[PDB]
RNA sequence: CCCUAGUAAGCGCAAGUCAUCAGCUUGCGUUGAUUACGUCCCUGCCCUUUGUACACACCGCCCGUCGCUACUACCGAU
RNA sequence: GGAGUAUGGUCGCAAGGCUGAAAAAUUGACGGAAGGGCACCACCAGGGGUGGAGC
């Protein structure tokens, strides 16, 4: 019951993903992994890998004022902080909810904001390794961050926010694009200006300047457009001279100088690139006079481009340790000590205990690749119909033969004995090529998606488009059987070792387990959430589990099954994309998977509650008393130090304080709770209901509570003493206030019984005849009784 | 969609008149109706195209010719506008708010005519705590522009206050505005106030009612609360009886 | 139903605005009124590729 | 029995006699008896 | 584990009713208390936060994690 | 002979296996906090069984 586990993974360079970074190295990030390169040898330095975390990783952002450490923001939301010196991570930041998008650092670095896709921006301290505080704006996604402190931000809703940061709200808000989306933006590193990168090519420009009345600090001093009208990915200035590089994701990067804003602003150079670039990066080489603009493309390449500042060249790239496209077929050796990976445009082949590229050739689209026994020659079948040969140990082409017309061979599979080839394509027939001349063909009546045969080379299995799979005999090719019952059209299929067991996968999100005497159905074992892509046997029973096989799907996993027991023993995660093909190894010990991720991989108390709130307020008061005395006897430093719950509750007056108190609780346990409180209690209480009374709110309830104070207590404030005094100052107060509220509405009623005579008199008739029959509300008032 | 023959269809820079005397124009990728235009008599028969901008002339068995000028993207440009001068303006009033510039940020909200915010401004100004003693609502400047306002603000904040006195948690300040406002202006000019909008439960004898009717409750409320409120007095001469 | 176009009314009969609203309180007023409303053939390389 | 249950239960039907309106007579509409 | 007034508990007499019950069942009279009769503090159970009526009077937008729908733009293979 | 109601036969349809045991939703799924009501399956005050020996 050995499971499996990750061991080695590349063929990797830049993701899809954004932000690239330069420091000579190249700093990229590789799906959960960020790696560092040098440009000049195409060596990688680093690789930054965390066990904890298997999300993909999106943004990179070097610290200004110490370099060896970086900020990374993932896709879950993390953010990590790494050290060029020493691969580890030495803090992580779990704040957000989805898809940190934009970092950002201060100048002084220990400031750190980030901006997500779940549209919170939160700003990081680095020495306390708190939560700062949250910055709450921007109708969607944040596309820009910079530290102007201040800040300045701009999102998909089209808004430059201007925040503050020693009040953490927003100062300024203006709108870059009135229909569109701002997209990009890019500062100048002197904070003299900023310009920003919708969605139609044009490019905002704005001017920097560096409560109670109008503030106005970012002016739209003009717009620009660019060339190319696509959605701008990137907008990057030069750190010491006088150029910045607008990008979308395309194969041109504009570079524009700095000298209307037309005038301000013209472009310096275009420069074509050979893929669509997704970030590109700016770099100053120490002791040259040039502009290193370093690109990476979409296309799984870095480019160094060298523009001459007062045309571009193809300076330096990095292409070999990586397949430029994507991986449709891999194919592991014999000895198992080299792989072939066939993608669209190429043929790389690699050695495993390496994992490092040796030989590369040039195919137009690679469908299937196999190598023919002694590893010499590999076979490729292409969509235009055809099937190329190469070698490796001369590292070239031999043959190439149109196999079908116009038709892509889908399958291609090696006689286990090693002396013909089986190609079944996109046409009806299914060809077999013996070395290659063509020995016989089989015609059927669909097209073949998979066929495979037997380790035994007795029967052959092909797998149609009408979602059926014909099993035949190889010597003459009569039908055996043919085993139905697929929904969808069959993808994959991989027979067992002694061809006692076929496993068949399907477009419908199963597979099937066949018995091959009489094709019964083992069981139909639905296993995975998309249309699964492939299947494989481990070839040896030598190890005592030759019925176990992985299944490869769409959604992103590998499924180790075991097909005597009918049971799951392992679910293989770690791939970002759709994986598209899976190979064993002819020992079984390692098996390898190349995505749509373009790595392949290998795997090995009411009433108490008002009276402690009156004794907090009565604690307030004596402190606000004596910082008074001490504030009349000088003007010096002195702190009231009040209490956290009302320096946490923002600075409230104890008034406020115990008027919530006293206003949350229902009214029946309010009655309740004033009369439990005792007369220890009342005189705080009477204090507060002096301060109520005085600074006037919630009339009604300071008179209700103050009625049943003194008539559940009259004989014991008519026997003490000290109630006389604050009693007098309570009855002043609440008379004062009772006849100001009271004198308003009379002035209220009076003014609007004027009104509604003389709106009366306004109204009565113009006309006058013999009918006055011309000259009230009238309501319904059902009752069922 | 049409309710009789179509007899004519033109090209754009698409629009079609019928026979049920209504020209309609819609576009071709979605393929849903976009406009329809009522203007002619009886029939219509043709119609013309400017070949440069989009003009339509459209003419039937009716002897008028009318002709229609696109103005869509004039629209376009100042709902865009609109919107540009709406977040810039709710933002200084965010502003305001934030500096505590209670006068304009009141001003600003009668003018964005949003008042739950409104509200909150005014129960601060008639709580400020340290308020002015001549003051009416506290605030000089507020004064000031309870004063100077215009007869549709004056309308739509009696028509605000209304709902403010119907809470009996925010009617006291709804009591001290309109106490301010019924001081500020004199009463011929709110009997003879005429807005646009005073149909039906919103004019101004029905919005009067309510305001009174309200008012009446809550004041019969505090006489209860001033005659209850002697006990007081008569607890204070026991005391000093002793 | 007396209401105006762009302004709601609470529970406590106070106009409030949705323009003014944020979102947090959109979202719980949503939440309010749920809460009330809870009370009462293709081709080879299309499959393949 | 358990299995009869689950049936009734997830294909809800239930025998209990049902809360019936005292004066589904006179007025049969079920009017409300306040502001019309 | 059960129990709050002719209840707990004692006592005998009679019957043997189409199922059950003589190793007992069910009636029937007699004698007849202590202590609670409050509170949701503990353990729980039910329910409000929508409706179901109108005056007085009182209250005053409960909170979270997701789904579904509509629209908007993004990502990358075919 | 008409009209019904039954009873038992007879016939026709039902009675041809891409197959091989273990959703709905603008109305939905789950909670939390506050406030009520009730309970010798709760608190409080007492009482009484069973549990020790034998049938």
């Amino acid at each position: 019951y050995l499971k499996f586990e990750p061991s080695k993974s590349f063929g990797v360079v830049v993701s899809s993903n954004s932000n690239l970074v330069w420091s000579g190295q190249a700093i990229v990030a590789a799906n959960e992994e960020v790696l560092v390169w040098d440009i000049k040898k195409g060596e990688l330095l680093s690789r930054w890998r965390d066990e904890n975390c298997k999300f993909r990783v999106t943004a990179i952002a070097q610290s200004r004022t110490d370099p060896d450490v970086f900020a990374v923001g993932y896709e879950d939301g993390s953010i990590r902080l790494w050290d060029s010196k020493i691969a580890t991570s030495v803090v992580s930041f779990n704040g957000h909810k989805s898809a940190i998008t934009v970092l950002a650092f201060d100048k002084t670095g220990v400031r750190l904001a980030s901006g997500s896709k779940d549209t919170d921006i939160i700003v990081w301290d680095l020495v306390a390794e708190v939560g700062q505080y949250k910055l709450r704006g921007h109708k969607d996604q944040v596309t820009g961050l910079y530290f102007i402190g201040f800040l300045l931000t701009t999102g998909k809703d089209s808004l430059i926010k201007l925040w503050d940061l020693s009040s953490r709200h927003c100062i300024e808000t203006h709108v870059a694009q009135a229909n569109g989306e701002c997209w990009a933006l890019g500062v100048s590193p002197d904070f003299t200006g900023c310009i920003t990168a919708g969605n139609d090519g044009e490019i905002t420009v704005w001017a920097l300047d560096a409560l109670s009345q109008s503030v106005n600090f970012l002016q739209n001093r003009g717009t620009l457009h660019r060339s190319s009208k696509e959605r701008a990915a990137e907008v990057v200035f030069h750190p010491l001279r006088d150029y910045f590089a607008v990008h979308g994701v395309e194969k041109s990067v504009e570079i524009w100088r700095i000298r209307e804003v037309s005038d301000v602003f013209v472009q310096h150079v275009i420069v074509r690139t050979t893929g669509k670039v997704r970030s590109v990066d700016w770099a100053l080489n120490p002791g040259v006079k040039d502009l290193q603009l370093l690109v990476g493309g979409t296309n799984n390449l870095l480019e160094l481009y060298n523009i001459v500042g007062k045309d571009y060249n193809k300076a330096l790239a990095v292409e070999l340790p990586g397949h430029r496209t994507d991986i449709r077929s891999v194919a592991i050796s014999s000895d198992d000590k080299m792989l072939a990976s066939a993608a669209n445009g190429s043929l790389k082949i690699w050695n495993i205990k390496t994992q490092q590229c040796i030989r590369t050739f040039d195919c137009g689209y690679a469908l299937c690749c196999a190598f023919l026994p002694g590893d010499k020659v590999v076979i490729v079948g292409t969509k235009e119909g055809e099937l190329q040969l190469y070698d490796v140990a001369s590292a070239s082409l031999l043959e190439t033969v149109n196999a079908h017309d116009g038709h892509a061979v889908w399958a291609l599979q090696v006689h286990p004995d090693g002396r013909s080839v089986v190609s079944g394509g996109a046409d009806k027939t299914a060809k077999f090529w013996d070395f290659l001349v063509q020995s016989r063909i089989l015609k059927v009546s669909d097209d073949i998606l998979s066929l495979r045969f037997s380790p035994d080379a007795r029967l052959l299995a092909v797998a149609l488009l009408d979602s059926t799979v014909k099993v035949f005999f190889n010597d003459t090719l009569k039908l055996y059987l043919n085993l139905y019952g697929h929904k969808l059209p069959v993808l994959s299929m991989d027979i067992s070792y002694d061809s006692k067991l076929i496993v068949t996968s399907s477009a419908d999100k199963n597979i099937r387990i066949w018995g091959l005497d009489f094709g019964d159905c083992h069981k139909a074992l639905f296993g995975h959430q998309d249309s699964i892509l492939q299947v494989a046997f481990i070839p040896h029973n030598s190890d005592g589990n030759g019925h176990y096989f992985f299944s490869a799907s769409k959604d992103r996993t590998i499924k180790y099954w075991d097909a005597d027991k009918f049971e799951q023993i392992q679910r293989i995660d770690g791939h970002h994309g759709e994986i598209w093909a899976l190979a064993v190894s002819h020992s079984g010990r390692f098996l390898v998977s190349a995505s749509h991720d373009k790595s392949i991989r290998v795997w090995e108390m009411a009433g108490e509650r008002i009276a402690e709130a009156l004794e907090l307020g009565m604690t307030d008061l004596n402190t606000i008393r004596e910082w008074e005395e001490a504030r009349q006897i000088n003007p010096n430093i002195a702190p009231p130090q009040r209490n956290p719950i009302f320096v946490a509750l923002g600075n409230i007056p104890a008034e406020t304080y115990v008027l919530n108190t006293l206003q949350k609780i229902k009214p029946a346990s309010l009655h309740d709770a004033l009369l439990v409180l005792p007369f220890s209690t009342i005189p705080s209480l009477l204090t507060f209901l002096n301060l109520f009374a005085q600074r006037e709110l919630n009339v009604p309830l300071t008179c209700r509570i103050l009625f049943f104070v003194l008539k559940t207590h009259h004989k014991q404030i008519v026997a003490s003493r000290t109630m006389r005094a604050t009693l007098e100052k309570v009855r002043a107060n609440l008379r004062a206030a009772l006849r100001r509220q009271k004198d308003e509405m009379g002035f209220n009623i009076a003014a609007l019984k004027v009104v509604s005579m003389q709106l009366r008199d306004k109204s009565v008739r113009e006309y006058v005849d013999e009918t006055w029959e011309e000259k009230v509300r009238k309501r319904a008032f059902a009752s069922l009784s | 969609g049409h309710s009789h023959n179509v007899l004519k269809v033109v090209w754009l820079h698409f629009a079609s008149a019928g026979a049920d005397t209504l020209v309609k124009v819609w576009d071709a990728n979605t393929g849903e109706t976009e406009c329809t235009l009522d203007n002619h008599e009886d029939r219509l028969w043709t119609l013309a195209v400017h070949s440069k901008t989009n003009i339509l002339a459209s003419a039937g068995s009716d002897s008028k010719v009318t002709f229609w000028r696109d103005t869509t993207a004039e629209t376009q440009a100042a709902a865009a506008q609109a919107a540009l001068k709406l977040v810039e303006q709710e933002q200084t009033l965010e502003n305001y708010i934030h500096a505590g510039a209670y006068r304009d940020a009141i001003v600003l909200a009668l003018q964005l005519n949003h008042p739950g915010r409104l509200l909150n401004l005014f129960t601060n100004v008639v709580t400020t705590r340290n308020p002015d003693p001549d003051s009416l609502t506290g605030l000089k400047a507020v004064d000031d522009v309870l004063a100077k306002l215009s007869d549709e603000q004056i309308f739509q904040l009696l028509l605000r206050l209304r709902d403010w006195n119907t809470n009996a948690r925010t009617a006291p300040v709804a009591q001290r505005v309109l106490w301010a406002l019924f001081k500020s202006h004199p009463a011929n000019k709110l009997s003879s106030l005429s807005v646009k909008g005073a149909r039906g439960h919103k004019s101004l004898n029905e919005v009067l009612d309510a305001i009174k009717v309200y008012t009446e409750r809550h004041y019969k409320r505090i006489e209860e609360l001033v005659d209850e409120s002697y006990l007081v007095e008569y607890t204070l001469r026991e005391m000093d009886a002793l | 139903d007396t209401a105006e176009k762009g302004e709601v009314v609470t529970k406590a009969g106070i106009p409030i605005a949705k323009q003014e609203m944020s979102r947090e309180e959109k979202l719980r007023r949503r939440r309010r009124e749920k809460e009330r409303i809870r009370k009462a053939v293709q081709s080879s390389g299309a499959y393949k590729l | 029995i358990e299995e009869l249950i689950k049936r009734r239960i997830l294909a809800g039907e239930f025998d209990e006699v049902l809360r019936r309106r005292p004066d589904m007579f006179g007025n049969p509409h079920g009017v409300r008896r306040g502001l019309v």
